[PDB]
RNA sequence: CCUGUCAAACUCCAAACUUACAGACGCUGUUUGACGCGGGGAUUCCGGUGCGCGGGGU
RNA sequence: GAGUGCAAGAGCAAAAGAUGACUUGACAGUGUUCUUCCCAACGAGGAACGCUGACGCGAAAGCGUGGUCUAGCGAACCAAU
RNA sequence: UUAGGCGGCCACAGCGGUGGGGUUGCCUCCCGUACCCAUCCCGAACACGGAAGAUAAGCCCACCAGCGUUCCAGGGAGUACUGGAGUGCGCGAGCCUCUGGGAAAUCCGGUUCGCCGCCACC
């Protein structure tokens, strides 16, 4: 890369398909999920805060209790564990 | 500058004007050639050039082509013969020139080509059954002066 | 069922696709293995197809092929119908190929050891530059072919 | 509509009847939504709650129910939305609902509005609402007086129908005392 | 049928688009009530580069204030065919517009379930010519 | 309307493929203790070639 | 397609834009987590998300840990505060 | 749901068009400013109060495919491209065979003029 800010590379993924531009329905920013559910991490380009760093779209973690509002995700990243702080808006349950 | 240069298509597609600058002028003078206020239909026959070999043509041979394949068909039906030829390619690939060694080697702009796939039709003139064969000899003149082999076909016509 | 025998070496081999023979139980060129049809074996095969030879055999050569190298879990002992007899559910040989083929069983639930050990192929292979239609003895087999070579590496 | 490109709507947004971003922070409460709408004839409250496949209502109440217990004055009226705020109230606290946060829709927060009016109604039958005491209309407003004034200026029923000449305020006294009442079939 | 579908006037604005005021008066006096400033957007080379600021006033009659007005102003105009709007519109003069619509434009201008007035309930140029025409003076 | 062409820094489309998690089969581990944790000791931080995909450059 | 301070790419329409009014959350304290440094150790810096305290606005839910997002930054010793 | 309220999915729902529907019922348009409240000017809107009138708007019901969109069959196409393999071909750029996948444009015929959830209600 040029540079090596959070967003470098990140045009497409953080960006809508025409049709689903425009502010995201509420439903899924609501959403509330349970200790040990499994959830899809994927940034919603509509949404502005409670997301994570884009290098993590694509994961697929493990809720393990909130921080506020925001829920407290267990991934791995390679080898490593780490929790990442992250609002429903971005959040799918699995299955 | 040999062609040999420039010949394969062993680089990126380079034609973003918006990010180019300096690009020398296009030496084709005509893309429409005969009669042009006529159309294609109007005719029996149509026979194209066909390329063999997927290539790229500098501007500078399919000027010198073209010139020498409608220089042909003016020559043999005259500067209005009931004819009509087509150079259907435009020269989009920008091109470079490394003219410090290989230190900061992207090359400065220096022209332009044709990308030419294999198969393709470069040239396609249309005219009747008589003057046939002048525009296969207009051709044979026309694919002397461009990289690729090439096949001389008829599209429509089959009088024979 | 179909009949698995390597017979290209590990030497620059892909590793995921070495690891694949492994996990078949093949360690060595010229090793067999049976395995079932499924969804999961289908892709394995695939994975291998240019190392290895497959097809399903006939219940002759199956039996032929048993008889000569198959092996219990551990140690020498021939496999022969009376071995069959005092250690697996059969009653010979044949009760042993058919429940195989008919998939129904596997060489180790029965004690004997997943690879057939076989000999190199009397009178040469067909090469291992090319495929079966091309005239190689690489890829899927004719339940004929797979009879020839099997019964050539007796 | 003119090409692969365009940017409809959502449904609602188009029928212009759902304020999704006043939705979003509504519903960050967590607590239930006293949906309070209005009508040229009607007032309406619902109680509802968030669910898998869309909105559930645990309990509601309209003006027109209200005659039900006793009334017989018209139903778009201060009173009016009281009464049936606290009439969706009682019903609520006996779902088991004791918490909500006020939905006004599209209708505005003018200070002693019917939408507020409704909160009132819904808070007395018991309710807890995050409200505001000096936006809603005094005592005697909810009660009609203004009305029963206005008729003073009579020469003119101001009803045409005959509920009464000079309207009566009283009968609100009488519908909510009727309703604060153990008894009352909800 | 007729009834719900017979044009009226929605508003009557009056304006003078000056360019610095003191006419606010004579709109308050001609029309009965309250003018307004008007402010303009982009800056300008004709020493027009303040963005908000005074540049004329205008007055939005509604009811009895615009037929009042209108009785009056419209005498003093010559409406022609052209000075029509497809909306069903005319201005004249000093500015003077004139907003026709029929019964249920409301629908179109409250803000809960708004929706467009459909083309055959808008109003047309002939359908207004008539309307005005039919009060008080002479078409083109 | 018709007719002739394009895009590393275009996309109404769109693979093969790569990738997170889970189940299943396989393989593997429970005396050959896997996975993981803690600690001692390094060497190493001139690489090269083939193939596939490249970017620069005749 | 406007606008949104400035590259580029992205976000935004009963708004994140415009107008008007009010206001000083550009607040004090202390954290969690990610980033910086994929994997995989490493500082300053940055961000997201919390809690405690005190406030602003709003009917209220709520919003405000500066500017819609990614640049605008600096150790020890010493001095001043 | 003989017209309602809150929604989920967020064009299969858009754009455009045709037909039908309302005596004390519903939604509206509608009528009207003493009040709560309101317009940098207007009871236009917002807000409040109310039924003389109407189904013309909206809305709800039935329907049309011309445009836009979703999905399906056939054609394009197992073409373009492509993961694995080759002492296969080509001076070479490159191509081919075997194996495992597999488009896009476009043509043609269908589909689509929303679906579903909760509450209330001759
Ligand atoms: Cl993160
Ligand atoms: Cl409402
Ligand atoms: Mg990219
Ligand atoms: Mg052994
Ligand atoms: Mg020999
Ligand atoms: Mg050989
Ligand atoms: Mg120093
Ligand atoms: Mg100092
Ligand atoms: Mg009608
Ligand atoms: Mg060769
Ligand atoms: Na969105
Ligand atoms: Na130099
Ligand atoms: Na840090
Ligand atoms: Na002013
Ligand atoms: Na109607
Ligand atoms: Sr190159
Ligand atoms: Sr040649
Ligand atoms: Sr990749
Ligand atoms: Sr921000
Ligand atoms: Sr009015
Ligand atoms: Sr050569
Ligand atoms: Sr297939």
């Amino acid at each position: 890369p040029s540079s090596n800010g959070p967003l470098e590379g990140t045009r497409g993924k953080l960006k809508n398909k025409p049709r689903d531009r425009g502010t995201s329905p509420p439903q899924r920013a609501v959403e509330e999920f349970d200790d040990g559910e499994k959830v899809h991490l994927k940034i919603d380009p509509s949404v502005p805060n409670g997301r994570f760093h884009p290098r993590f779209d694509g994961q697929t973690g493990t809720v393990e209790g909130k921080q506020g509002d925001a829920y407290k995700v267990d991934i791995v990243d390679g080898g490593k564990e780490k929790t990442i702080i992250v609002t429903a808006a971005h959040l799918r349950r699995q299955e | 500058k040999p062609a040999s240069m420039y010949r394969d298509i062993d680089k990126p597609a380079y034609t973003r004007r918006e990010y180019i600058t300096g690009i020398p002028g296009s030496k084709i003078a005509q893309h429409k050639m005969g009669r042009k206020q006529k159309d294609a239909d109007d005719y029996p026959v149509q026979i194209s050039l066909i390329v063999e070999e997927t290539v790229q043509l500098r501007h500078g041979s399919l000027e010198a082509s073209r010139l020498s394949a409608n220089r042909h068909l003016i020559k043999e039906l005259g500067e209005e013969g009931d004819y009509k030829m087509t150079l259907r390619k435009f020269p989009h690939q920008v091109l470079r020139e490394n003219k410090d060694g290989m230190r900061a080697a992207f090359g400065k702009i220096v022209g332009t080509a044709a990308r030419v796939q294999a198969g393709e039709q470069l040239f396609t003139a249309y005219c009747n059954v008589e003057d046939a064969e002048h525009v296969k000899e207009a051709f044979r003149r026309a694919y002397n002066k461009i990289t690729p082999s090439c096949r001389i076909k008829v599209e429509r016509g089959e009088e024979l | 069922m179909h009949a698995l025998v390597q017979l290209r070496g590990e030497v620059n081999m892909h590793t995921d696709i070495q690891d694949t023979l492994e996990m078949l139980n093949i360690h060595h060129v010229n090793h067999c293995t049976l395995v079932p049809e499924t969804d999961a074996y289908r892709g394995m095969v695939a994975k291998v197809n240019d190392f290895v030879a497959f097809g399903e055999p006939s219940q002759e050569t199956l039996e032929t092929v048993l008889a000569t190298r198959a092996e219990p879990l551990e140690g020498d002992a021939d496999v022969d119908d009376e071995w069959v007899a005092e250690h697996t559910d059969y009653d010979d040989i044949s009760g042993l190929a058919f429940a195989l083929l008919s998939e129904e069983t596997t060489l180790r639930e029965q004690g004997l050891s997943p690879t057939l050990r076989l000999h190199p192929p009397r009178g040469g292979h067909d090469g291992v530059k090319h495929p079966v239609k091309e005239g190689g003895q690489l890829g899927k087999h004719d339940t004929e072919g797979i009879d020839d070579l099997l019964e050539a590496m007796r | 509509a003119t090409g692969p490109r365009y940017k409809v709507p959502m449904r609602r947004r188009r029928e212009a009847r759902t304020d999704y971003h006043q939705r979003l922070r509504l519903l960050k409460s967590g607590k239930p939504r006293l949906v309070a709408r209005k009508s040229n004839k009607h007032v309406r409250a619902q109680l509802v709650t968030l669910g898998p496949n869309g909105d559930d209502t645990l309990a509601s109440a309209h003006s027109s129910d209200l005659a039900e217990y006793g009334w017989e004055a018209p139903t778009g009226n201060m009173p009016s939305a009281y009464l049936t705020g606290l009439l969706a109230g009682l019903r609520a606290q006996e779902a088991g609902v004791e918490e909500a946060v006020l939905d006004i829709g599209l209708n505005s927060p003018t200070p002693g509005s019917k939408v507020f009016a409704i909160q009132e109604g819904a808070i007395d039958a018991g309710l807890d609402i995050p409200h505001n005491d000096d936006v809603l209309a005094d005592w005697q407003r909810t009660r009609g007086a203004h009305i029963a004034e206005y008729d003073e200026q009579l020469e003119e029923p101001l009803y045409s129908g005959d509920f009464d000449a000079a309207d009566l305020p009283e009968h609100f006294d009488e519908l909510r005392e009727t309703l604060l009442d153990g008894d009352i079939e909800l | 049928f007729h009834e719900m579908r017979e044009p009226r006037i929605e508003k009557v604005v009056v304006h003078m688009g000056i360019g610095h005021a003191n006419a606010e008066d004579i709109l308050g006096e001609i029309t009965g009530q309250m003018p307004v400033r008007t402010k303009a957007k982009r800056t300008v080379g004709e020493f027009d580069i303040r963005e908000g600021d005074p540049i004329g006033a205008k007055v939005t009659l509604r009811d009895e204030m615009a037929e009042e007005f209108l009785q009056t102003a419209l005498p003093l105009a010559e409406l022609a065919t052209s000075q029509f709007d497809d909306t069903g519109n005319f201005s004249f003069g000093l500015d003077v517009t004139v907003n026709l619509v029929r019964p249920g434009y409301r629908v179109a201008k409250r803000d809960k379930a708004s929706r467009s007035i459909p083309t055959k309930h808008r109003l047309n140029p002939a359908d207004a010519v008539a309307f005005i025409e039919s009060t008080y003076d002479v078409e083109v």
